[PDB]
């Protein structure tokens, strides 16, 4: 299994993702990337059913450019989100169902920041915080101790890394690193690497 | 520059104007565009020949009086350049060219012009290039078609262009015969130029001619004299049963036999004289009851009796 | 002057009750090299006259294997032909696939029929304007069928087909008596000489114009080029 | 063919254009024709990026120019997606050349009537320019034009591409200015420029960026003098 | 099966058994389980022997088109995307196979793994088979970016050797490949036998 | 030229009395306008020319191709616009690959320039093709009209003035014919019907030999060839 997870501030989101990539016994790759790039100011996450999860977030990623380059404003998250859970409900009962869990994270200058949660069933949430994963019933306790609708971002990189240190405490599968991203209306910004 | 060389006329009792005189700003022309007719001289003669084309496009249908003496000697180097064909990867210089032509050669001539004309385009089919030789023969069929009269009306002139003609049926080149056929063709359909015993006996020679059958198996990069005659002599007979299209003459099935003849020729000849008779029979075809009682029996039994048909029947 | 207002498509009956685009798609297969084709009692022979663009071109292949019983000359459109063929070698392979058979030439004949005739009734779609020698061995015996555009098709002790094909027709009337007792070499002899009849005097027939397709009960369908001819044609007496 | 005649002289009829071809850089120009009293600049672009590495400019009929863009833009991405890789110049131009020779549903006007000047930076970063055809045939070039007068323009480029000309990026983009200077007499606003300036999306000049340009070369002209 | 591959400096290697097995008994001991796609690329064997050959064939023959129309050899990413989706058209039907798409590209030294289920990544290293755990094992003990280049072939026929010794449906000969910016090379092989022999000292 | 015209032409698919299908024919009277092109094929390998008519110098020369490759031991060129023949192209590449990778065999050219013929059939199409390629017959080099018949020829001419070359072709051709021999005498052709001094722009030289796959003369190459002439 792999692990997601979601923060949303006043004027930011944060995320992180899990970079290990496996077969049934052994890690096959320790830096693999889960993290797409809708547009400037939008993160994609996607976990779930190998190949599923790349040829979908492929076909959000190339609808979503489409717009941008047709039109020549991006989507608003929100709507990206909207059409995201529209195409994984068409393929929920279409012969070949995408085995897929998500988050799509991005800040909009009207709206500010947001983060939606996305499951296999393509029901839809917007949550102040969320987390995919059989990491996310350790952390989601952390965050709903720790949070507050103010959160500063070094505060949340703080809170981000206590939950990692409880992965890396209880969570039986091995989980080294995790890469981290913010969203900001300036843009998408990397952050060092929270490793172990 | 036509605006400018408008007021030079040549209208009956017109003073010489003070206004700029074309024959001078032409032998201007002709003295700098001699080389091209250095490396660098070339190509600065290139954009002269180019500015002045479009002057003589623009002063074709303007002039009070086309065709001036002096501007005919560029006709020699607009023909080399002009293209056989019309396409646009030419760089259109050569279109231009084309076009030139066709305009100027769709325009009157005065009486005194015309031996002039054709003393130019004899001068012209002598050179070497094989694209100016068909250049001169289509410029020499449009430019006949119009002012038919006036070169029925000079004897001399339906004596050389009938002598070029023939002599230029006999050219090296494959697509200047063919051309040459085809002007000759229209020149007979037209009536301006009429074939007779000389024409057919000219022609009956030509193809008379027995190929060498050899060749060197041990080693000319060249066709040959044999085959060329033999060629242009089918190609004679191809232009006259070609003069009457839609009415058949009765010389017209002798020569038809004599066409029947050299089917089995090697080729270009064969595939020459197929095309010929696939033309006749598909133009002849509408009225053939009344064309076939020109006919004998044994000429119309040989005729049906033809594989002229293209390759890929079969 | 003339134009015929009944003539424009192959739907369109005449008021004298005939099909001027069928009879002119008939007059087309003409317009091909001469083919002849005979048989003797065990034997079937094709005898076609190739033809070239130009001395270098190689020459027309007229001669083609449908099967390994079957074999056909053409004459007319090669467009039409390769249609044709394509056809007929789908329905053998077929009918060897299914029945673990030769198929009959009779029946392949018909199917031809059939598909020859459904353009005749169908606007927009031309006559296939290829006429066929078709030629093989089956169980009954040794066969020779034309067919032509007009979808008619018949059998035959001999025929030709092609330009100049009546004087060839003349000669193997006269001379069908001695072909269905001739033995193969004799037969082709045959077949060679009335080729012959239709060449003008200036062309003679030669190893490269020449093919000859040849079926027999223990040999398949074979095709000779031009080597392959020269023993057959070498034996054949001087024209008058 | 005879469809393909009445495109090329639409083109032909059409807003000029012309692209330039640099070692990193690449310039697209459009002359911004003059639109009315009362209507909005905003919709009449004349340009359009296919992809984050691909810029296009178009001369002709507008909403088959629309018609193209749409098809292309959409085939850019499918491409992305099988093959993972950006799109090469050459690939989109012979699609929007193939899309041509399709045909509209009907088949009327099977040439679309645009000959579009399609210009980018390869995968592996080499700079590309093309053109198109009404026919479908599609070439290659150092630098082109297209639309109105043109050809004037071809001569003009012939004479000042050079190595030195584009020896300095700003100095490729100063070329494509003066092309378009001969070609348009309004000296000024009635003109677009857009850059792709390898490795980053395409960037359209503000009316305050081209100016300066402008102004720039029109100093050089006094310069000479 | 056991095949493995890894990326350094020099170029890319490529290492398989020769074993091919249905049940318990081995059919064919002489496989060539690594497949010449083209020139300048490579393709691995594992699971479905029938299902890899076939569909990397295709796959050489889409690289083949694109090689001729874009006058320009494909993207080792491209093919192994490529491939991915060709795959990914049948998921759920049974498919078995799981591959190692290697070659030079322009971009560097290409190593990607595709497998049935849908997985598509790069990798400095990586192996696939039912002997891959154990040649792991000694690859990444062994393995570094900068190993030199008879090192790097040494490396392979340990973890082949090992692996063959540990599990049973591999063994055969070691069938070594090492990818170059020009193209690549059969270096060796070699059977287990002699391998045995030389390291048993 | 006076007007000639008869009511049977311009019909599409209709016989004219005689037979012929005129309005076809003409298609392919048409489709000869394209540019000059050569072949000649030999013992040693099979050599292909063309002029190329470029219109600028800013134009990529690269960027029109008049000779392509279908497979590595096939060449093919083509006369007029490229544009028309780009099907027929993509047809026998994929057709080239589709016997390899059904039958682990190179596909001979005769097999090639048939399933082009084959597609060409399933209008008059406009374009005229030679293709030229070695197999294990040997070099070969067949014609493909744009009436879709195709057939073995030692030499052969396409374009604009194909049967003036071809006139020329007959002359100089014999079965000894060097490769070598016969590139010099194919420009020879290309310079005669082209009326225009021969540099490396305005022609494309590619050849086939056993020893070697298709191999388009570099720039550098065909300026050693004509200066070699």
């Amino acid at each position: 299994m792999e692990y997601l997870i979601g923060i949303q501030g006043p004027d930011y989101v944060l995320v992180a993702s899990d970079r290990v990539a496996a077969s049934n016994i052994v890690q096959m790759k320790d830096d693999h990337d889960k993290m797409f790039k809708m547009s400037e100011k939008i993160l994609l996450l996607c976990v779930g059913e190998a190949g599923d999860t790349v040829q979908f977030a492929e076909y959000i990623q190339k609808n979503v450019q489409l717009y941008k380059m047709r039109n020549g404003y991006e989507l608003s998250p929100t709507a990206a989100a909207n059409f995201t859970r529209r195409n994984l409900a068409d393929c929920l009962r279409s012969r070949t169902p995408y085995h897929v869990n998500l988050l799509l994270a991005g800040y909009d200058e009207h709206e500010g920041p947001a983060l939606y949660y996305m499951d296999y069933l393509a029901a839809l949430a917007k949550a102040p915080f969320a987390a995919h994963g059989y990491g996310a019933f350790l952390t989601l306790s952390i965050l709903d101790r720790y949070y507050t609708p103010t959160i500063s971002r070094e505060r949340a990189v703080e809170l981000l890394r206590k939950c990692l240190e409880e992965l890396q405490k209880r969570f039986i599968l091995n989980l080294p690193t995790f890469s981290v991203r913010i969203i900001d209306k300036n843009g998408i910004h990397d952050l060092d690497n929270i490793s172990f | 520059l036509t605006y400018i060389f408008m007021i030079d006329v040549s209208l009956p009792n017109t003073t010489p104007t003070i206004s700029p005189h074309v024959p001078e700003f032409t032998a201007r022309i002709l003295e700098k565009l001699k080389p091209l007719m250095e490396e660098d001289e070339r190509t600065q003669g290139i954009k002269l020949l180019k500015t002045i084309l479009k002057w003589l496009m623009a002063s074709a249908g303007r002039s009070f009086s086309t065709a001036v003496t002096e501007q005919l000697q560029l006709l020699p180097l607009f023909f080399k350049i002009a293209p056989v064909e019309n396409d646009n990867s030419y760089d259109e210089l050569k279109r231009d060219a084309k076009l030139c032509l066709s305009l100027m050669s769709q325009g009157l001539l005065y009486p005194h012009q015309v031996p002039l004309v054709l003393q130019v385009l004899k001068q012209t089919a002598r050179s070497s290039s094989w694209h100016a030789r068909y250049t001169v023969l289509t410029y020499l069929q449009t430019m006949v078609f119009y002012n038919l009269f006036i070169f029925l009306n000079n004897e001399d002139a339906v004596k050389d262009i009938r002598w070029l003609v023939i002599s230029l049926l006999e050219d090296e080149q494959l697509e200047v015969r063919e051309m040459a056929a085809t002007t000759l063709s229209g020149l007979l359909q037209c009536n301006f130029l009429t074939m007779d015993s000389p024409m057919q006996i000219h022609f009956e020679q030509l193809c008379k001619t027995k190929l060498p059958k050899k060749r060197k198996r041990d080693p000319d990069t060249i066709p040959s004299a044999e085959l060329v005659k033999r060629h242009a002599g089918v190609l004679g007979l191809g232009a006259c049963v070609l003069s009457s299209p839609y009415d058949v003459p009765t010389w017209m099935p002798q020569l038809l036999m004599n066409l029947s003849a050299h089917l089995n020729d090697p080729q270009p000849i064969e595939m020459t004289v197929k095309k010929t008779l696939s033309n006749f029979r598909r133009t002849h075809h509408d009225n053939w009851q009344e064309h076939k009682q020109q006919f004998t029996d044994d000429q119309l039994l040989v005729l049906t009796d033809l594989l002229v048909s293209p390759c890929y029947y079969a | 002057m003339f134009r015929n207002q009944y003539d424009n498509d192959v739907t369109v009956w005449s008021p004298q009750g005939r099909i001027h685009q069928i009879e002119y798609a008939m007059e087309a297969v003409k317009q091909g090299s001469a083919t002849v084709g005979l048989k003797s009692k065990t034997h079937a022979v094709l005898v076609a006259l190739k033809r070239a663009q130009s001395e270098l071109a190689a020459h027309q292949k007229k001669i083609l294997h449908v099967d390994n019983h079957i074999g056909i000359s053409i004459a007319g459109l090669t467009a039409d032909a390769r249609l044709l063929c394509n056809f007929m070698r789908q329905e053998c392979l077929d009918s060897r696939f299914v029945f673990d058979r030769p198929l009959p030439v009779s029946r392949l004949v018909s199917l031809i029929g059939s598909k020859t005739q459904i353009p005749t009734q169908r606007y927009g779609r031309r006559p296939y304007g290829v006429g066929l020698l078709i030629a093989g061995y089956d169980d009954m015996g040794p066969h020779i069928f034309q067919t032509c555009p007009s979808a008619n098709y018949f059998d035959c002790r001999a025929m030709s087909i092609g330009a100049r094909s009546q004087s060839a027709r003349t000669y193997l009337e006269r001379h069908m008596s001695e072909f269905m007792e001739c033995n193969l070499n004799e037969l082709v002899k045959h077949g060679l000489r009335a080729l012959r009849e239709t060449l003008p005097a200036e062309q003679d027939l030669t190893t490269k114009n020449v093919s000859i397709g040849i079926v027999g009960k223990d040999l398949e369908f074979t095709i000779y080029d031009d080597d392959d001819v020269s023993p057959f044609l070498e034996g054949l007496e001087e024209r008058p | 063919l005879f469809q393909v005649e009445y495109a090329q002289e639409a083109v032909k009829k059409g807003s000029t254009a012309v692209g330039v071809r640099g070692r990193d850089i690449v310039v697209l120009g459009v002359e911004k024709k003059s639109v009315a009293k009362l209507q909005d600049e905003r919709t009449v672009r004349k340009i359009c990026a296919l992809d984050d590495n691909v810029c296009m400019a178009f001369a002709g009929l507008t909403a088959d120019a629309r018609i193209v863009i749409n098809r292309a833009r959409v085939e850019c991405q499918s491409h992305r997606l099988t093959v993972e890789d950006p799109v090469t110049v050459e690939y989109i131009t012979r699609y929007i050349a193939s899309l041509k020779q399709r045909y509209t549903q009907s088949n009327g006007r099977r040439p679309f009537g645009i000959s579009a000047l399609i210009v980018g930076f390869d995968f592996d970063g080499t700079p590309r320019l093309y053109q198109t055809d009404p026919s479908g045939t599609y070439h290659a070039w150092k630098a082109n034009a297209i639309g109105r007068g043109a050809k004037s323009v071809r001569e003009f480029l012939e004479k000042n591409y050079t190595d030195e000309a584009i020896e300095t990026d700003d100095l490729t983009i100063k070329l494509v200015i003066k092309a378009l200077l001969e070609v348009v007499q309004s000296g000024g606003k009635n003109i677009e420029l857009a850059v792709m300036r390898r490795d980053q999306s395409l960037k359209i000049l503000n009316p305050e960026e081209i100016e300066k340009y402008v102004a720039e070369i029109e100093k050089e002209k006094e310069e000479n003098e | 099966t056991t095949t493995l591959a890894f990326k350094f400096r020099h170029g890319v290697i490529v290492a398989a058994d020769s074993r091919a097995t249905a049940g318990a008994y081995i059919a064919s001991q002489t496989v060539k389980k690594v497949i010449e796609i083209n020139p300048y690329l490579l393709g691995t064997m594992a699971g479905g022997a029938a299902d890899c050959s076939f569909w990397e064939r295709l796959l050489a023959r889409q690289c083949r088109i694109y090689e001729l129309r874009n006058k320009e050899r494909i993207s080792v990413a491209a093919a192994s995307k490529l491939l991915a989706n060709m795959v990914y058209q049948y998921k759920g039907m049974g498919l078995s196979m799981g591959t190692m798409i290697c070659g030079w590209d322009k971009r560097g030294p290409g190593l990607y793994y595709v497998d049935s289920e849908g997985n598509r990544i790069s990798g400095a290293t990586f192996s696939v088979g039912s002997g891959s755990v154990y040649a792991y094992g000694v690859m990444d003990r062994g393995y570094s970016y900068d190993l030199e280049v008879e090192q790097a072939y040494d490396l392979a026929r340990r973890a082949i050797y090992q692996a063959t010794y540990r599990d049973a449906y591999s063994g055969g000969a070691v069938n070594l490949y090492h990818v170059r910016e020009d193209g690549w090379i059969r270096v060796s092989s070699d059977n287990v036998a002699d391998l045995h022999e030389k390291y048993s000292g | 030229m006076f007007l000639t015209r008869s009511e049977y032409d311009r019909g599409v698919n209709t016989f004219s009395p005689e037979g012929r299908l005129f309005q076809v024919e003409y298609a392919i009277e048409a489709i000869k306008l394209g540019s000059t092109a050569i072949g000649i094929q030999t013992s040693e390998g099979v050599c292909l020319a063309v002029e190329k008519r470029i219109t600028s110098p800013l134009m990529e020369p690269s960027s029109i191709e008049k000779i392509v490759e279908i497979d590595a031991h096939i060449g093919c060129a083509m006369s007029g616009l490229i544009a028309d023949a780009k099907t027929l192209i993509d047809k026998a590449r994929v057709e080239t690959q589709n016997h390899w990778f059904t039958y682990n065999e190179t596909m001979t050219v005769e097999s090639v320039t048939q399933a082009v013929s084959n597609l060409a059939l399933q209008r008059p199409f406009g374009v005229a093709l030679l293709f030229g390629g070695v197999d294990e017959k040997g070099p070969q080099l067949f014609h493909m009209d744009p009436s879709g018949t195709f057939v073995q020829c030692d030499a052969r001419a396409i374009g604009s003035a194909s049967e003036g070359a071809q006139s020329s072709l007959q002359e100089v051709y014999h079965k000894s014919m060097t490769l070598k021999e016969a590139i010099k005498s194919s420009l020879i052709i290309l310079k005669q019907v082209m009326e225009e001094k021969l540099n490396a722009t305005n022609i494309e030289l590619a050849t086939v030999q056993p020893g070697q796959n298709f191999h388009m003369f570099t720039k550098e190459e065909l300026e050693e060839v004509i200066k070699d002439i």
